[PDB]
């Protein structure tokens, strides 16, 4: 419980000497035992399914569970969690003039959460009647408003 | 700034999917505010230790800081030790040279609310009021006026 | 901020007000319908409570002599004064329960002797439970207070 | 009797004492401001200072700001009594100043505002109470959530038996004024996307930009606009951002105003969504009853949506475990009374004066107004040990 | 033994009756000055 | 006991899968503490009839 | 970098739940040593180079 801690506050000195890429992506500090114990397989019988859908259900549901559950050291997924995947095409990149950083630009922008503020906001006019949050540009959700990005 | 939706996948949700591989655990419970305010508790067992419970969540939490905003990042974010009620409630007043509610919060704020939460183990301490700051209101006549924006 | 073709200068107080005001105004504190700030200090789960207490006046007091004209401060909403009363009425009552001891003691053995070896029998012996859970682990609590009573 | 002087007389864990210190809270409905939840916190601080002068030295009030959570639409009065010494009789003691505090606020009032007890203790164990909790356990979202607690908060005052009292926790449910920026046309006009956004961000709602130094401290610098410039959804269109081009244009270019219905505290359970269902037992039921026959009401629910208890308890006291402490009291008494005696018929004699004690505690405590809490609990095993003793002299002394 | 056992407390009332041995911390003090002590006085001074 | 609670979370998980989702066990080590204590509490036994 | 060996970019949310989004590039542009060469980076004057 001590022989952490001190370990990730030290590598916790030495995160902004490193690129970001690595540093948004998952460091971790854990305890370790070289072996498995109790391996839980899923599978499908009726309502067929693929290896990769499995994988998601498996990470989105029950993994979260489990490795915080009854001391658990760190979960192996045997496979992965999903993610909006996109595979450029580069003949249809030069076809309209375009690299990958003009499709980058678009996902940082259009998929993306802002902090609007509020009417009646927190310093107000005394005898206004009414306070609501305002939203603004929401996280997208399906395959199809990925699709329609600028 | 931030709304409800905005908090709870831009800094709630990223948290949750990091608070995992800790020693001893019952349940975590979340709120998540239009005021753009959230606020995790993890409990534990009965008799454990709050000196060892604490650490192992706030590094586990950082191993999540550079997946949100910055607007989070560098506004303040606390792993403290919790007791849902308080005790001293000292009020600030003034009687003779008058002054007002606002020019008392930072006074208080500015001198002992930093030393009170650091003596004989103060868990968290709630400021009722603000601390100062350089606050600017920006016209939006006055900004088209001269062509410009915040 | 600019400076308009013709050497005009256009400044930032010229766009905007700028006041030094509170980085918060969401909330504001009233003390009999006066204009206040104060601290809402709360527990630091496992902390001494009263001792705890007894060290928010510690900081408080080397604060008190460097104030302004007018501020002075008040003690709603306190703890303290609760523990003061919970031992003043129970050795309080410890006292009541040998004085009526006493007069037992007298009226069924006139010999003043006889009702003496009873009355240091019982304060040598509450004396020894304070020095076992001491070397135990416990504290003055309100239930080991009432437990030497009962 | 000394059996049913013991199962009607009912089971509390702690009492409910005057501290000198109790408080009262405030909220708002759908969307009210700092001016509105001032005048109702203006008329608390009323009642506790002209209406009760005896009683009460001072108050301390707080605009914004529930033991729910926060936001303009809250509040909370701390009260601090006078001495108790000053204070002589029932009335002038929390319970009663608290009774008639709650007709006051529920009677010339046109909100939410209470006034409660300081248990001591923590928030949990109130006895004969609980506390439910409503998961998202398949893929739903907020808006099939909300429909299902709609559903179980309805059924459980549907048919009560031997009724209860369930209610939600603080999910009140307001309206949101979202902005739809139409990407196509800001490109065309040629704005910048980011400009925009933090134009929309540190004007409404603030931008942390900078630290500076006032009188030797360092504090924050932020950015924002005069209130009479973001109070309404038409000023919007006041708001001018610069395109590449040199020209001035609005928001009502880009953006789209309409209202739309959200919630302002989003809760979440063990990593995923979630919504709070404070209920109580029941005034005949008790809790191991009132669970019991709530778990059927969620199990009735449509798919999706699971449950689990928060945070209630985790096995009590007079509850399961009381007994596995007497049963094991028992086996030891009798054997120890056996270590200095031998029978068996000794302690036989001990081990039946047990009840003579007990029939007595409970008399006294079932006859006036107090319960089987901790304190009485201890009471008895006092009566154990002090029958033992007064017994044990009539059997030491004869054999 | 009425006391002790019934001390082996259960969760969140874990000092609650946990906090006999406050108790028998006195009873066995009790035992003690009794078995030392009184004896001694009595024979000591009485009558 | 950590194992013991693996099937904890895992049991509330089981009543909300789609259709044809099934838990198997393969490598689990569980069952060999049941075997050492049956096969070992049971030689206790033997060596007393004995 | 973000076609050969993927980039992360931004995080969405699918069915409730925050993930991740990946942007590489179709597997048949990046098999062998000859389809390096497909790739067109935009230069500063407006037309493309291999
Ligand atoms: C002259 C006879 N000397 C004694 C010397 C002792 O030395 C100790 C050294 C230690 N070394 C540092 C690792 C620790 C941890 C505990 C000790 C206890 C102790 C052990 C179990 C339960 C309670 C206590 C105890 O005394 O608790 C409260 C005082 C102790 C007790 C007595 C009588
Ligand atoms: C006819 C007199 N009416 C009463 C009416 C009451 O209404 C209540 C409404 C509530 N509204 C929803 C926000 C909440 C939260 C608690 C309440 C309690 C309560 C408050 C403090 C400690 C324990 C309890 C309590 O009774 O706990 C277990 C039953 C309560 C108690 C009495 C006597």
């Amino acid at each position: 419980d001590i022989a952490q801690v001190q370990v990730q506050a030290k590598l916790q000195l030495a995160m902004p000497l490193l690129p970001q890429e690595v540093q948004q992506q998952g460091v971790s500090v854990e305890k370790s035992s070289s072996s498995f114990l109790m391996v839980v397989g899923v599978i499908n019988t009726d309502g067929t399914m693929t290896q990769e859908d499995i994988s998601d259900y498996v990470a989105a549901n029950m993994k979260d569970a489990i490795s915080r559950t009854s001391g658990v050291g760190d979960v192996q997924l045997f496979g992965s969690q999903y993610a909006m995947r996109i595979w450029m095409n580069p003949n249809e990149l030069n076809k309209f003039q375009l690299t990958p950083v003009d499709v980058i630009t678009a996902i940082k922008a259009q998929n993306a959460q802002v902090a609007a503020g509020q009417l009646g906001g927190t310093p107000p006019v005394k005898g206004q009647q009414l306070n609501a949050s305002i939203i603004a540009q929401t996280r997208l959700t399906s395959t199809e408003e990925f699709g329609k990005i600028l | 700034g931030a709304d409800a939706k905005t908090v709870q996948d831009t800094v709630t949700q990223v948290i949750e999917q990091n608070m995992n591989g800790i020693d001893n655990l019952m349940y975590m419970s979340s709120n998540s505010d239009s005021t753009g305010t959230v606020q995790i508790t993890l409990t534990f067992e009965s008799g454990t230790d709050a000196d060892i419970a604490q650490v192992q969540v706030q590094a586990k939490l950082q191993l999540a800081m550079p997946l949100l905003p910055q607007e989070v990042q560098q506004q303040g974010v606390s792993v403290e030790k919790s007791s849902s009620s308080f005790l001293m409630v000292v009020g600030v007043i003034n009687t003779d040279g008058t002054m007002t509610q606002e020019d008392i919060s930072d006074y208080v704020a500015a001198n002992m609310k930093d030393a009170i939460s650091r003596t004989s183990g103060v868990g968290d301490v709630q400021l009722f009021g603000s601390q100062y700051a350089m606050r600017i209101w920006m016209n939006p006549n006055e900004l088209n006026k001269f062509q410009l924006t915040p | 901020l600019k400076v308009n073709q013709d050497g005009s200068r256009v400044l930032l107080r010229d766009v905007a007000k700028i006041e030094l005001g509170g980085e918060n105004y969401d909330i504001i504190a009233e003390f009999n319908g006066q204009p206040a700030s104060g601290l809402g200090i709360k527990l630091a789960t496992g902390a001494n409570a009263l001792d705890t207490a007894a060290a928010i006046r510690a900081e408080l007091a080397k604060m008190e002599p460097f104030f302004p004209s007018g501020l002075k401060i008040v003690y709603p909403y306190d703890t303290t004064p609760f523990v003061k009363i919970s031992i003043h009425e129970v050795v309080k009552t410890l006292v009541e329960a040998i004085i009526l001891v006493f007069l037992v003691m007298y009226l069924f053995l006139q010999n003043f002797r006889a009702t003496l070896i009873p009355t240091i029998a019982v304060p040598v012996v509450l004396l020894g439970t304070f020095a076992v859970l001491a070397a135990f682990g416990f504290s003055i609590n309100t239930l080991t207070m009432f437990g030497m009573v009962l | 009797g000394m059996a049913y002087l013991f199962v009607r007389l009912p089971s509390s864990f702690l009492p409910d004492e005057d501290q000198g210190v109790f408080m009262t809270m405030v909220q708002l409905p759908a969307g009210a401001t700092q001016e509105r939840t001032q005048k109702v916190l203006n008329e608390v601080t009323h009642y506790y200072l002209t209406k009760e002068k005896n009683n009460v030295e001072s108050v301390f009030a707080v605009n914004g700001f529930g033991f729910a959570g926060r936001g303009q639409n809250t509040g909370i009065a701390f009260v601090s009594l006078k001495d108790w010494a000053d204070r002589p009789g029932e009335e002038n003691k929390v319970e009663a100043i608290t009774m008639r505090a709650t007709r006051a606020f529920s009677q010339i009032k046109d909100a939410m505002v209470f006034a409660f007890n300081l248990p001591a203790i923590v928030e949990l164990g109130t006895a004969t109470g609980f506390d439910f909790e409503l998961i998202d356990q398949a893929g739903l979202g907020h808006e099939k959530l909300t429909q299902a607690r709609n559903q179980l908060l309805a059924e459980a005052a549907k048919h009560p038996d031997m009724l209860t009292s369930v209610r939600p926790n603080g999910l009140e449910d307001t309206p949101q004024f979202k902005i739809d920026i139409d990407q196509e046309k800001a490109q065309a006009l040629g704005v910048s996307i980011n400009d925009i956004n933090t134009t929309l961000g540190a004007a409404w709602g603030g931008s942390y930009v900078n630290d500076f130094i006032d009188r030797g401290r360092v504090k924050k610098v932020y950015v924002m606009s005069e209130a009479k410039y973001r109070m309404l959804p038409d000023d919007i269109g006041d708001w001018y951002v610069r395109a590449a081009d040199g020209q001035m244009v609005p928001f009502s270019a880009f953006s789209s105003s309409r209202w739309e219905y959200g919630s302002p505290r989003l809760e979440r359970y063990n990593g995923l969504p979630s919504m709070e269902i404070l209920g109580q037992a029941a005034p005949g039921k008790s809790t191991g009853e009132a669970m019991e026959l709530m778990e059927q009401l969620a199990s009735k629910l449509p798919t999706g949506v699971g449950y689990d208890w928060t945070g209630s308890y985790q096995e009590r006291l007079s509850g399961n475990q009381a007994p596995s402490l007497y049963a094991i009291s028992l086996i030891v008494v009798f054997l120890c009374l056996a270590a200095l005696y031998e029978s068996w018929s000794i302690p036989f004699s001990v081990m039946l004066v047990v009840p003579l004690g007990v029939i007595g505690a409970l008399l006294a405590a079932t006859f006036r107004g107090l319960t089987n809490d901790v304190y009485f609990q201890v009471g008895l095993l006092t009566t154990i040990g002090l029958s033992a003793k007064n017994a044990i002299l009539i059997v030491e002394f004869a054999k | 033994a009425v006391f002790v056992p019934m001390a082996f407390f259960g969760g969140s009332t874990g000092a609650i009756y946990r906090q006999s041995i406050t108790i028998v911390s006195a009873m066995a003090l009790s035992v003690l000055v009794a078995l030392i002590l009184t004896p001694a006085l009595c024979a000591t001074m009485l009558k």
